[PDB]
RNA sequence: AACUCUUAGCGGUGGAUCACUCGGCUCGUGCGUCGAUGAAGAACGCAGCUAGCUGCGAGAACUAAUGUGAAUUGCAGGACACACAUUGAUCAUCGACCUUUCGAACGCACAUUGCGGCCCCGGGUCCAUCCCGGGGCCACGCCUGUCUGAGGGUCGCC
RNA sequence: UGAAAAUCCGGGGGAGAAGGUGUAAAUCUCGCGCCGGGCCGUACCCAUAUCCGCAGCAGGUCUCCAAGGUGAACAGCCUCU
RNA sequence: CGGGCGCAGAUCUUGGUGGUAGUAGCAAAUAUUCAAACGAGAGCUUUGAAGGCCGAAGUGGAGAAGGGUUCCAUGUGAACAGCAGUUGAACAUGGGUGAGCCGGUCCUAAGGGACGGGCCUACGCCGUUCGGAGGGGAGGGCCC
RNA sequence: CCAUCUAAGGCUAAAUACCGGCACGAGACCGAUAGCGGACAAGUACCGUGAGGGAAAGUUGAAAAGAACUUUGAAGAGAG
RNA sequence: CACGACCUCAGCUCAGACGAGAAGACCCGCUGAAUUUAAGCAUAUUACUAAGCGGAGGAAAAGAAACCAACCGGGAUUCCCCCAGUAGCGGCGAGCGAAGAGGGAAAAGUCCAGCGCCGAAUCCCCGCCCCAGGGCGAGGGACCUGUGGCGUACG
């Protein structure tokens, strides 16, 4: 139950570490009803925090191998698009806000303003 | 009467709770809330009351998905990377 | 009480006759599960920790 | 708790002659 | 114009034009721009009604049929509009200048 | 009544929770700070609606 | 004697006054960002002992990551914490991850945890029907394109 | 002239299906057998102290059951549970 | 030098305290009484006996609406229950509502209200079996 | 006659506003009947069928060292 | 629709997108009162305000003259000072009330349709190849009822 140790684990492990896990949290809620002890109840705590980083290990790994799968697809899942804002996601990409017209691309190229000094 | 002998007839639910607003002002024969207009599509809210609109205006609240987005613009909206590892 | 039924069965591999529900006055739902003939409830809840 | 103050809840009086 | 722009709210509306005349009704033809299809947001003569100022531009006075009630312009005839909208003159005109050494 | 909803009876478990008194540890707790909870309601005082 | 009044001491009642101030008010400056990728608001739930408030969402009084470098605290107590040297207590920051139900709320409705349909998966059934469980979907308006069409509406060829 | 609808059934109808000499089609269980029936409410008060009227307020609040004697009586007076 | 700068009054505002005052009052629907137990404490709790009332359109036994834990056991007697209390609908600690065949769910009654259309500058409103190219079940092997 | 512009199509920064929001600095201001209704579990308790209405409430001491123990009372409450 | 083209109009849980609500101090478009003043009151005033409705942005709106001026002429818009409590409006009563010039802050200008030359030289979708930026396909379309280039009152 370490953050970086459930990493180099694969997902038969992980899963098979979870649910020993939960197996041990709900002897600790029967324990909880019969009286416990100090040093019993105490741990319902570190076995709920630790399915957390469990839990959270086999999440933030499928996600990743999702982004790896839809790296370079026209079309991915909402969730794997980028979420700055309503607003930001409905503007002009760089793509589109740098097309310029055949007219002022001349226009831009020889009567753009030129770096002058005057004297006094 | 008109008092305390009328007062006892009182056994019916006029008003029961949104399921907008979670006050007890939904209108059971109208079928329309008196606080937040339910089930129109626009909440209700008038400027005739400054403290009716103090009491339910944005931010007195929770705001779970808006205070988010106030700490994530201080960064410029960072999205796609990691911080440097030890 | 398909799934408290099929959820006994599995955390401690005891076959069941009937469930019957009941939400109390908490909010919190309350289950009767009654256990098969050939399987007795009182060395279960000596082995699941009850008693 | 109750308020401060409460709202509480006739000769003609026109001699003749 | 702000009858035909309020059902298509996913559109613009560009201008609107007469057709047809009555005793009971009169028709005209509305212009709508898709501002989020790829032949109008990848033209840069077309890239300025894709802008998120331009949301309902016909009923805020800003579409060539909607804007000449506003009674705006250049001239002794326009004097009530100096400013933008006849009540941002109305404002400024009626704002006690208090200055800080008046 | 009887015949209640299940919103209903949510509601008054929720109301019904909330009107349990004090724990005694929390008046240690705070140094006698908060020695009474300051929204019991009783049945007959109070309605709930 | 009592009783009534007056003055002072002391003691009650009561809370003024004074001192204190993590609050308000006012002005100025920099920014100036919500939402069908499910917002604001609301409901319910979450701590070993927890009512409220605050913080969170079944990973629920917080997980990962990075910076910080020895605590949390009411009593416990126990730390895959401490002789960090089985790369870390707490806090801060917060680029990963997660985020129940109602709500523009979106299968149809809601004083109902009511009533449905389609596809896929596992089990009971093993004679693919039916039953249970799980997942993905099914609102309205509109744009581009595809597909399937309709009308002697206007024609072409027979 | 003193309700609608879900739902259920009978008849008319004879389109169809059944096999060629012992069975077939079909059976309104036709005698029995096999499997399943989810979700929500369910305690208590219901009124001279659990509702409303600021309260244990001589007020108000929809119904069911209802004995013996006297008497025309569900009147009044008395009695049993 | 700058003021939110001096109170006896405004049936002044808020808070507090007197005389009246151990005063009015605790007077609707017939009733209590003896002994005992528990207890620091008994006209009032509990048990037994006696004498009475409600007298089956009840002071009885069960529900609807409403209330929402008031239900049940144990403990306490500070506050509250307008005297008291060994008692309580109070306080504290635990517990309690189990359905294929009770009801909701299902049906449409009055009625509400979408759809088409019309209307309104608009948020929206009118209208309800009428009105649109409104038919996505059934059968014969592709028909209807 | 003279002067002036070219209507009924489109775009455009900066000077400008900002009692909402995020984050800051300051005061010849208020000092718990004042200043925001809200210095505190405040739009909370509470009232109304509802729209809405809407409070009261800051301070032991430097450190709880928050009074061991004895004693009277059933106990609050007293004497050391 | 015998077999096709087209026009017009439909259907979908068709492929991919978009709109809704919130907030609303400032901003834009409508709608719109009466207390109040006139010592009454009816026009006027309050006020092209409060409330009501719709729509946005970090600013919005306005904006490159169908302008001002009448001069030795100024030259988009916005803002400040001034013009000015002035011209003027008004039971000419109460009251209301701008603008040119001038001094400052900031300054930036421009694109189509039309006119008609260029073999539609134009665009979207789909399937791809190379390192945000460029090509390919005897793919499917849009379009001659008009895409793109030159070009807009300063010629
Ligand atoms: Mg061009
Ligand atoms: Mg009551
Ligand atoms: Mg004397
Ligand atoms: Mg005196
Ligand atoms: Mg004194
Ligand atoms: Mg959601
Ligand atoms: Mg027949
Ligand atoms: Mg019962
Ligand atoms: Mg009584
Ligand atoms: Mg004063
Ligand atoms: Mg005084
Ligand atoms: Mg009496
Ligand atoms: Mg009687
Ligand atoms: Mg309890
Ligand atoms: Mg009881
Ligand atoms: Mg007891
Ligand atoms: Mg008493
Ligand atoms: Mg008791
Ligand atoms: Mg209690
Ligand atoms: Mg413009
Ligand atoms: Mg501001
Ligand atoms: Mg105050
Ligand atoms: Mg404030
Ligand atoms: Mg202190
Ligand atoms: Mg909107
Ligand atoms: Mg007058
Ligand atoms: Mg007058
Ligand atoms: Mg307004
Ligand atoms: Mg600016
Ligand atoms: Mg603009
Ligand atoms: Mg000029
Ligand atoms: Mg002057
Ligand atoms: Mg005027
Ligand atoms: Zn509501």
């Amino acid at each position: 139950i370490k953050a970086r140790d459930l990493r180099g684990k694969k997902k038969e492990e992980l899963l098979k570490q979870l649910d020993d896990l939960k197996v041990e949290l709900s002897q600790l809620r029967v324990a909880k009803v019969t009286g416990g002890a100090a040093s019993k109840l105490s741990k319902i705590r570190v076995v709920r925090k630790s399915i957390a980083r469990v839990l959270t290990v086999i999440n933030q790994t499928q996600k990743e191998n999702l982004r790896k799968f839809y790296k370079g697809k026209k079309y991915k899942p909402l969730d794997l698009r980028p979420k700055k804002t309503r607003a930001i996601r409905r503007q002009l990409t760089k793509h589109e806000e740098n097309l310029m017209t055949k007219k002022m691309q001349r226009k831009s190229r020889l009567y753009s303003i030129r770096k002058f000094a005057v004297k006094a | 009467t008109k008092g305390t002998s009328s007062f006892g007839k009182r056994r019916n639910k006029t008003h029961t709770l949104c399921r907008r607003c979670g006050s007890k002002a939904y209108h059971l024969q109208k079928s329309t809330c008196g606080k937040c207009g339910y089930p129109a599509k626009r909440k209700r809210k008038y400027n005739w009351s400054a403290k009716a609109k103090r009491r339910s205006t944005t931010g007195t609240g929770r705001m779970r998905h808006m205070k988010v987005v106030f700490r994530r613009f201080r960064n410029g909206f960072r999205e796609g990377t990691v911080p440097k590892p030890r | 009480k398909h799934q408290i039924k099929h959820a006994v069965k599995k955390l401690y591999d005891i076959d069941v006759a009937k469930v019957n529900t009941l939400i109390r006055p908490d909010g919190e739902k309350k289950a009767y599960v009654r256990l098969a003939p050939d399987y007795d409830a009182l060395d279960v809840a000596n082995k699941i920790g009850i008693i | 708790v109750r308020p401060s103050v409460e709202k509480p809840h006739p000769c003609i009086q026109q001699p003749r002659k | 114009e702000e009858r035909a722009g309020r059902h298509c709210g996913g559109l613009r509306v560009l201008n609107s034009y007469w057709v047809g005349e009555d005793s009971t009704y009169k028709f005209f033809e509305v212009i709508l721009i898709d501002t989020f299809h790829k032949a109008i947001r990848r033209n840069p003569d077309t890239q300025w009604i894709t802008k998120a100022v331009h949301k309902h531009r016909e009923m805020r006075g800003l579409t060539s049929a909607g804007k000449k009630s506003r009674g705006l312009g250049k001239g002794h005839k326009f004097h009530l509009t100096i400013g933008g909208s006849r009540r941002a003159a109305w404002k400024r005109r009626n704002t006690l200048q208090l200055h800080r050494y008046r | 009544a009887s015949h209640k909803t299940f919103r209903i009876k949510r509601f008054l478990a929720k109301k019904q929770k909330q009107n349990r008194p004090i724990p005694q540890w929390i008046r240690m707790k705070t140094g006698n700070k908060i020695r009474y909870n300051s929204k019991r309601r009783h049945w007959r005082r109070t309605k709930l609606g």
